[PDB]
RNA sequence: CUCUUAAGGUAGCCAAAUGCCUCGUCAUCUAAUUAGUGACGCGCAUGAAUGGAUUAACGAGAUUCCCACUGUCCCUAUCUA
RNA sequence: GAAUUUGGACAAACUUGGUCAUUUAGAGGAACUAAAAGUCGUAACAAGGUUUCCGUAGGUGAACCUGCGGAAGGAUCAUUA
RNA sequence: AGGGGAUCGAAGAUGAUCAGAUACCGUCGUAGUCUUAACCAUAAACUAUGCCGACUAGGGAUCGGGUGGUGUUUUUUUAAUGACCCACUCGGCACCUUACGAGAAAUCAAAGUCUUUGGGUUCUGGGGGGAGUAUGGUCGCAAGGCUGAAACUUAAAGGAAUUG
RNA sequence: GCGGUAAUUCCAGCUCCAAUAGCGUAUAUUAAAGUUGUUGCAGUUAAAAAGCUCGUAGUUGAACUUUGGGCCCGGUUGGCCGGUCCGAUUUUUUUUUCCAACGGGGCCUUUCCUUCUGGCUAACCUUGAGUCCUUGUGGCUCUUGGCGAACCAGGACUUUUACUUUGAAAAAAUUAGAGUGUUCAAAGCAGGCGUAUUGCUCGAAUAUAUUAGCAUGGAAUAAUAGAAUAGGACG
RNA sequence: UAUCUGGUUGAUCCUGCCAGUAGUCAUAUGCUUGUCUCAAAGAUUAAGCCAUGCAUGUCUAAGUAUAAGCAAUUUAUACAGUGAAACUGCGAAUGGCUCAUUAAAUCAGUUAUCGUUUAUUUGAUAGUUCCUUUACUACAUGGUAUAACUGUGGUAAUUCUAGAGCUAAUACAUGCUUAAAAUCUCGACCCUUUGGAAGAGAUGUAUUUAUUAGAUAAAAAAUCAAUGUCUUCGGACUCUUUGAUGAUUCAUAAUAACUUUUCGAAUCGCAUGGCCUUGUGCUGGCGAUGGUUCAUUCAAAUUUCUGCCCUAUCAACUUUCGAUGGUAGGAUAGUGGCCUACCAUGGUUUCAACGGGUAACGGGGAAUAAGGGUUCGAUUCCGGAGAGGGAGCCUGAGAAACGGCUACCACAUCCAAGGAAGGCAGCAGGCGCGCAAAUUACCCAAUCCUAAUUCAGGGAGGUAGUGACAAUAAAUAACGAUACAGGGCCC
């Protein structure tokens, strides 16, 4: 696919931390749901920058253990 | 969002547990009761260890003349009168009630009916 | 209610290293317990620095258990100076 | 291959100890509840016959009493209106 | 834990009082009451009423600022000013006295607004009891605090008002 | 709540009530229940403000920046058939006779929609030859110069979301609901004409597809970022 | 399909329950029980335990049958049609039963596999194998080895199984074939150099590496060292052109070499009339059993994205190597910490990590909704997971298998005491358990499935039995009548 967040981890040579930002509704009213989920980067070449910051990654072959999907370029800076 | 509370709660575990439509269970003692203030008689109930659990109750042979049962040996039913977790009752502290044995009753039937 | 001497055992505590009857009664540990321990109290005769009740740790202190270990023993036998 | 067998990686299960989660036995002890009342004493209500309740701290046959300091959810006995 | 230690005053004594007095009435008196370094973190810890902003209606009275200043004296040979002080304002204070509107009432300047959303948020409640008890974990020296059940058991307990 | 000799509640007869091939009784649950509450609760005494302020996470947070005027094509509800505004119909007559309102696209105004290379159409600037007829701007054959974004595709760049609009795609039965006399019904997905020696004939619909994804049209409400020692911004 | 009612008081208003009152997907039980059509059904209790009988096997040409001692008919002779049973080959990885675990990518919706296997239906193909250089165990066909069968035997007994003798094959081995040229590397000799040269060697496919080609957004020239094509011999190349997709090292094409070496047609059936030269040769005409490498759907596998009921008396979690990652390697059908090693500290969490609970299979959908919601889920259909617990395997295209083995733990059966067997959570049926769920029946007819060209098999499925188990209907009376009327109706 193809998706964004904002960096969360910087070290850990070749895998940002990234973490991207849902928003879920329901019943009750659903104004107040602030949910977050956080994946990984990658891995197999270099050229990037550091915490904060959002990159754009998208989905690598199973590139490691549950780190699946490559940084594309940084959206944010 | 937020916010879970009190009233009637999961946990369960009680005494007939199956919620059941009865609980067989044999006839361990015949102790009719006694009533409560404002009304007063002796409230002919009997003593029974339900097969299943094991656990013993006692309750109401509530019928009308049929201390028939009173078979120390013989096997009744039981069966709660839903109050829920209380009794009727005149009748004190006696949960479930009397139902149907030995395994069968009107109580009182077969053959014509007799009465109560 | 009483007769009564200053006062008439208070917290607390036990068959206890004080309890006569006592091998106390009920449990508990046993195949089994005049041992242990846990309880209970008109305790012969427990009790407040005569110190009362607790109490970590300490113990060549008294007891009873369990595990391991084992000639203690069943059942004795052989070897060395 | 069969025998047979060297090392491995899986890995049952055996033992012994650990750790969770779910039940459960017991001398006895101490509550409660059905409790309407039996028996002692009157705490609360009428400034309940010592106004009452709030802590907190002693002391008690039971209800309680008392000490500091609150609140009226009050005494209206009324220095003010 | 030390300092002191007037007063009163738990415990404790005795004096009356009672059928019964371990009290209530005397009177001694321990602690405590004060104090410093350290704990404890409860109260009818009250206004039994969360915090923020709105809007909804009148008058009076006591704190800073505006003006007319008038009122009597400072400053003095006098004015003025000055000091209080009077009158109209506003600010914000603590409170009082009466409509719409709210409520079960009582009452309420909110306890008001919205059919029965609606401005944003923190918090607590869900019949009585069993109970703020059982257990657990934490806090503490202790007393205790904080967290906190279920079994069972009852149909009423409870507010306000109205009359005996 | 009944029952303490004259019982409207027990017992039993008579009768009568209710539902009936079916009624109890147990036991859950759902409703009633606005007694668990976003809609939509309560909290001074009735259950319920924490003693007091601090303050992290969370949840929320003043108003300002594009309007307002003008032009152009639109069909669907409409006052009768209708491409239709001074009328072609719904009127009292021995002429004067009212047009609605709804929504959509495009373009003008100090107002780039991302795009240079340039790639088509059918639309306009408008005329080289012409025109129809109801009073020529009621109609369009026509190709000379010559519209921007539809629009394909390499090649150069893009600030990030919520929300809201149709849309696609993936299941059948389930349910909503068209169709048809299964004797009616529950169902079923059959069926229906006749003209009966190889005849004809319709079906088997639509709907809901809800969170996330994808794709879209929108720029109100709400975030986000940008030029401050200028390390702005073009060509 | 928007309703409330009765109980705290002497009477009264308010909170608040309690209790009636209705529908079940809630089963049970009590009585009662006429017909109709529709039929749920041992899951809750105990994925507790099982007597016995069943449940899976299949073949038209089909690879396999024989001269009177495999033989049921009867003449096709040098194996007839006929068959038993055996090898073959397929199948048993469907189904049907069950939800115990399970807080998960389970499942749902959406994703892709430039991250891989796939029997089988299907669409598609392949003249190069010995060549050692004509007298190549031969292509007019190449060894064998074996079941069944025969006799010879053993054991209580099982689908027991020895040893002896026979024979088959699309079985195991085996391993012949055919065209023509094309540029390649050898370079004998030419006895010229601005080079020329024969014949003799290599080839196909798969497999292993390792190399190059894969074009391209603009448009034009000098330069080596090597090396082609035409030439008017000075010079010139204007002679080509290459997909597909967003994204490639792709697919498919070569250059070197390479392997206990893949692949190519030994089988069989109709069908004996045509070409011309007399057994011949071509001809093999039609269909089918095949084998190679492509996608084709049947699928599998992993896979993004977002959703997972109570609980804080569960706040810190994860490292003895794996928990995050990096290299590199080992495995895999194949990604990757999947596993190894080496190196680095990482990854999650109050936006609820972790841990605990589930009388938890998920989702279809079920029940009572004015709306908003509560509550339910293992009957069907999808997806999952398991056949006593638990591992490990052979088989294969496909299984961690139930109706297959192997061991352990657990039950538990027949024994000549030696030893041998087993898995009803598939139908029936039993015990047990409990509040709680039927028959040891019939059948292939339907629907379909499995085996090869048939019509074989199938407690998948369908019929019956049981069963007011929830549902649709709906008789238990219909007439007027005769008179008695007690009288009510306009007085």
């Amino acid at each position: 696919k193809i998706l964004t967040g904002t960096v969360v981890s910087t070290k850990m040579h070749r895998t940002i931390v990234i973490r991207r930002a849902y928003l879920h509704y329901i019943p009750k009213y659903n104004r107040y749901e602030k949910r977050h989920k956080n994946v990984p980067v990658h891995v197999s070449p270099a050229f990037r920058v550091q915490v904060g910051d959002i990159v754009t990654v998208g989905q690598c072959r199973p590139i490691s253990k549950t780190v699946r999907f490559n940084v594309v370029k940084v959206s944010a800076a | 969002n937020n916010y879970k509370k009190r009233l009637l709660g999961t946990a369960f575990k009680s005494s007939p547990f199956g919620g059941s439509s009865h609980a067989k269970g044999i006839v361990l003692e015949k102790l009719g009761i006694e009533s409560k203030q404002p009304n007063s008689a002796i409230r002919k109930c009997v003593r029974v260890q339900l097969i299943k659990n094991g656990k013993k109750v006692t309750a109401f042979v509530p019928n009308d003349g049929c201390l028939n049962f009173v078979d120390e040996n013989d096997e009744v039913l039981l069966a709660g009168f839903g109050r829920k977790g209380k009794a009727k009752g005149d009748i004190p502290g006696v949960r479930f009630k009397v139902v149907k044995v030995s395994g069968v009753s009107l109580l009182a039937l077969w053959k014509e009916k007799k009465e109560k």
